[PDB]
RNA sequence: GGUUCGUGGUAGGAGAGCGUUCUAAGGGCGGUGAAGUCAGACCGGAAGGACUGGUGGAGCGCUUAGAAGUGAGAAUGCC
RNA sequence: AUACUCGGGAGUCAGACUGCGAGUGAUAAGAUCCGUAGUCGAAAGGGAAACAGCCCAGACCACCAGUUAAGGUCCCCAAAUA
RNA sequence: CCGAUAGUGAACCAGUACCGUGAGGGAAAGGUGAAAAGCACCCCGGAAGGGGAGUGAAACAGUUCCUGAAACCGUGUGCCUACAAGUAGUUAGAGCCCGUUAAUGGGUGAUAGCGUGCCUUUUGUAGAAUGAACCGGCGAGUUACGAUUUGUUGCAAGGUUAA
């Protein structure tokens, strides 16, 4: 603002007898190099709704999955060691082939790992799931364990 | 995502004075001509 | 859409002569006025000039009623200071009558162009005798 | 984020210039003067709609007075005639005879007589 | 004093009519076959054209 | 032979196979449209209206149903920041008349 | 079949090169460099080079009739204005504008 | 969907919208030519929007939402 | 066919002329100050030559249709040389 | 969040240049191409600058060289213009010239009617009141935290968490 802007200080002519238009400042906001009028300033966007108001919405956002039919209940979901090949191929078998949230219980360092390289694919813990995570993705693969935790939860 | 709806009546658009005069709101942005209330940081204190 | 508009040199321009003897200056001149701007035609057109052409014929003769021989002043201003002339009717309708109608008719056709060309199209002689026999003009009566 | 006065201006202001187009000298070239010329133009243009109508129906009856004093009536006496009689063919209509088929126009002209 | 009004351009072109050049009056030499002006010395043959020097 | 005929809060002098723009009627591009209203029949026995001709009838068949050329209507008060600016395309009927009767 | 010369960024005022060039427009070349050889103006040396290279441009290059010339073409565009400052009374500075001129000369058959 | 009564307007209240930059998500266009730019007799009730061709030479729409440095002809405005 | 009540948001606190009724003034002022009505203000259109405030009358848009108001109809200039 | 008038005063040898005795004030100024392949050679010219030739996808990319709007300056010409009194248009309208996003089309405009810019400020302004030479860019109700009211949504005699 016409503040912050380096020099301004000084009248830069006279009030009165100059034929020109008065100016207080160079810096002044019709000044060519001078201050912005309002503009942004530094500020946090973030609110919340009620928590019942969020509990409800993750609550209808894995409703409207069900309904969908975007929802696939998996029994385990493990892997030996880190391999993406054996990820993709898991995905072909489970015929998925869009955007997908995997949601997992048991520790399974594996199952992350083997899906950070896939670009539609995002593997979270189930204490995580979030109503936007949940509206990015289309389908929705779940593990049996998963399910008993978000329940719980819920 | 891509089909967000919210709330019908729930936001509505601020009004944007000093816009031009097919608003309304135009030039002298609702406060009138001159005196007091015409003038920026302008008005009495409350009572 | 459908109006009809006279073009220039559509309509037939006729020559008409009318004797001035006995009739008031305004009244001729008014019946003049209508004939050269082509009011009397349905191909009258505002903007094209349909009229007919006219002589007047013993000018001299011409009727000013009540004291307007005297009274009736015509006025002319040179521009320089203090440059205003004045004619009575009377001395005008004795001296110079071709002026005296051309004022009177000139007044009562359109200030403009086209009201300038209408002038054009008035042919006044003081005495009986013109010399536009060549245009074969036709009597007209008021 | 910023927003830049980037074309918009430009394609408006454009516009009404191009609406000046025949206008003499400044006036269809700069847009100060050019947006002035093309408010009044409109301005006029609203006004001779209505004024169109006024002068159309002045040249009309001019017409029909011309024909009708050739059959011994003025244009008030004939129209007064037309009325009485039931004949409700309108000034446009009267005038386009009287210049085109003057033979009908008579035949409307005794119908006037007649009533009166 | 100072102009009223800024002079069009319609106004500043009609000023400009008179302002130009005439075309110098000369001819071709006999001697020399080249342009020279009337009542001057012709310098392609080097004298006047008539007057040898 | 031509006639005058009332259509659109006008009156029009038709003749068969002219072409005429009218106000907005009912009809389809093939449709047949009769006017009524015929108020002179001209063409060596001018018969006159008191006020429309008993009888006498003019059809034509629809040709277009279209909107006549972009018109800008545009208003303003000068010094009170008042404009108005409305487009007008005008709805007509482009009729051809068959016969006068 | 034309044969064209320009001299870009010549340092004289376009209003100055035009009275002249108005002169040649339309002659035959013979003609047209007598005018200006005969015409005393600043400008008349710049334009005649210009209408030289032209002429030698419609002999070289695209292997014209000299003899057969007219001076089809002939306009003087603004070039980039040199700005400079005049000192006047009471430290006031006027603006002097040291106009350029791009001079194009074409010459063509007939 | 009809019927009836309305529809001049400054300050000013109320409403519905146009367009600009950015984000998200869907879905697209583009070296067979993006944006910009120039031209035109096209479209919409307005703000405005297309189409075609030239120039240009690499990025840009659209849909639905969101957020604003969001619209200039005047300030003896500043450059 | 509106009143009233309760809430949200205003602008306005320089008025002008005309007619009528008063004061002030000189039974002056396009003066001044009230009352009362209208118009302008914020009202385009027609008339009054031109002419905010007078006479007539209220513009949603289009029409080369019609009927009227004040005011007009010899010519400029539409309509009676009624 | 900005994208070269923005973002730092400063994208570039900037606290420089420049101004001031001094403290101090304090700019402007980005873009050839993928690659210099940065135009051998010929021609006019003292040179500058051109025209060819060549390079290149392109040179109307030619060492300040992406794009290249407007003001402004010119050349050419379809229509008009030397008896006319002009807020410059608009409505009517011949004539002449064209031929489109194909439309009851385009350009020009003899002649006729009507017609006192825009803005601000005013009881009232064409105003002989104010402001603007023109074009371009830039240039004015914002945000934070409270209050209040309306709308929406959740829960409801409960509702809601703050750090
Ligand atoms: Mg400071
Ligand atoms: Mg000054
Ligand atoms: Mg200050
Ligand atoms: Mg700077
Ligand atoms: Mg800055
Ligand atoms: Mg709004
Ligand atoms: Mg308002
Ligand atoms: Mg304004
Ligand atoms: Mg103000
Ligand atoms: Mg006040
Ligand atoms: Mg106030
Ligand atoms: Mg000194
Ligand atoms: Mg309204
Ligand atoms: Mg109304
Ligand atoms: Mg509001
Ligand atoms: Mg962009
Ligand atoms: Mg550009
Ligand atoms: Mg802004
Ligand atoms: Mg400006
Ligand atoms: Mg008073
Ligand atoms: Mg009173
Ligand atoms: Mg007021
Ligand atoms: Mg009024
Ligand atoms: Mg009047
Ligand atoms: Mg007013
Ligand atoms: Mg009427
Ligand atoms: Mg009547
Ligand atoms: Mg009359
Ligand atoms: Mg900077
Ligand atoms: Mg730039
Ligand atoms: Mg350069
Ligand atoms: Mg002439
Ligand atoms: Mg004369
Ligand atoms: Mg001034
Ligand atoms: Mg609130
Ligand atoms: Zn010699």
């Amino acid at each position: 603002n016409r503040s912050e802007v380096r020099g301004g200080g000084r009248k830069p002519w006279r009030q009165k007898g100059t034929g020109r238009a008065r100016q207080g400042s160079i810096r002044s906001p019709q000044w060519r190099g001078g201050g912005v009028v309002f503009g942004p300033t530094p500020r946090s966007y973030a609110y919340k709704l009620p928590k019942k108001v969020r509990r409800l919405a993750i609550k209808s956002i894995l409703s409207s999955k069900v309904n969908e039919e975007k929802l696939v209940v998996l029994e385990g979901l493990t892997f030996d060691a880190p391999k993406t090949k054996e990820f993709a191929a898991f995905l072909k078998n489970i015929s998925v082939d869009t955007k997908a949230l995997i949601v997992v219980a048991g520790e399974s360092e594996n199952v992350e790992l083997s899906a950070r390289n896939l670009q539609g694919i995002t593997v979270i813990p189930a204490e995580s799931i979030s109503v936007l995570e949940v509206a990015k993705h289309d389908k929705l693969i779940i593990t049996k364990a998963a399910v008993e935790k978000v329940e719980e939860v819920l | 995502l891509h089909e967000l709806k919210p709330s019908e009546g729930s936001r509505k658009e601020r009004n944007r004075v000093g816009r031009g005069t097919g608003s309304g709101n135009g030039k002298t942005s609702g406060r009138g001509h001159k005196g007091q209330k015409a003038r920026s940081g302008g008005g009495v204190r409350l009572g | 859409r459908t109006t009809y508009m006279a073009k220039p040199g559509e309509v037939e321009r006729k020559w008409y002569v009318i004797d001035a003897t006995g009739v008031s200056l305004g009244r001729l001149s008014s019946e003049v006025a209508s004939i050269l701007r082509g009011k009397n035609k349905p191909q009258f057109t505002p903007h094209i000039d349909t009229g007919d052409f006219v002589i007047i014929i013993n000018a001299g003769k011409i009727g000013l009623t009540g004291k307007k021989a005297t009274d009736k002043i015509y006025y002319r201003h040179s521009q320089y200071p203090g440059g205003l002339k004045s004619r009575t009717a009377g001395e005008m309708r004795t001296n110079n009558p071709e002026k005296l109608l051309e004022l009177s008719i000139k007044g009562m056709l359109p200030k403009n162009s086209l009201g300038r060309q209408l002038f054009k199209k008035l042919h006044v002689y003081g005495g009986s005798e013109h010399e536009h026999a060549a245009q074969q003009p036709e009597v007209y009566e008021l | 984020p910023r927003v830049k006065g980037g074309t918009v201006t430009r394609k408006r202001r454009k516009k009404i210039v191009k609406l000046a187009k025949g206008y003499y000298g400044s006036k269809h070239l700069l847009f100060k003067v050019a947006n002035q010329a093309v408010m009044k133009s409109y301005q006029y243009a609203y006004r001779d709609r209505r004024q169109k109508k006024r002068d159309f129906r002045r040249l009309w009856i001019a017409r029909i007075n011309a024909a009708a004093r050739m059959q011994d009536l003025s244009y008030s006496k004939l129209m007064h005639g037309l009325k009485l009689a039931g004949i409700d063919i309108n000034r446009k209509m009267l005038a386009d005879l009287a210049v085109n088929d003057i033979a009908s126009f008579n035949t409307l002209a005794d119908s006037a007589k007649k009533a009166l | 004093a100072v102009p009223f009004r800024r002079t069009s351009k319609a106004k500043k072109r009609k000023r400009r009519t008179h302002v130009k050049l005439q075309l110098p009056g000369m001819n071709e030499c006999s001697n020399c076959g080249e342009y020279r002006l009337s009542h001057h010395v012709c310098p392609e043959c080097g004298q006047y054209d008539g007057k040898d020097v | 032979m031509y006639a005058i005929i009332e259509t659109g809060g006008k009156q029009i002098k038709v003749e068969a196979g002219q072409e005429i723009y009218v106000e907005k009627l009912a009809g389809e591009v093939g449709d047949v449209v009769t006017f009524d209203k015929v108020l002179f029949v001209g063409g060596d026995s001018a018969k006159v209206g008191v006020p429309f001709v008993e009888g006498a009838t003019v059809t034509a068949k629809v040709e277009k149903q279209g909107r006549a050329k972009k018109l800008t209507v545009y208003k303003y008060k000068p010094k009170k920041n008042y404009h108005k600016k409305q487009g007008h395309r005008q709805p007509y009927t482009k009729l051809t008349i068959d016969a006068i009767n | 079949t034309s044969a064209k010369a320009v001299a870009k960024t010549v340092r004289i005022a376009p209003r100055k090169a035009r009275i002249v060039i108005d002169l040649i427009r339309g002659k035959q070349v013979g003609e047209a460099i007598a005018i200006l050889k005969y015409t005393p103006r600043s400008a008349s040396p710049i334009i005649e080079k210009v209408l030289k290279s032209a002429i030698a441009n419609a002999e070289h290059n695209y292997d014209l009739d000299i003899n057969n010339l007219v001076v089809e073409e002939a306009f003087v565009d603004e070039g980039p204005t040199l700005k400079r400052f005049r000192p006047r009374a009471q430290g006031r500075a006027s603006a002097i504008n040291k106009r350029t001129s791009h001079i194009t000369v074409v010459v063509s058959e007939v």
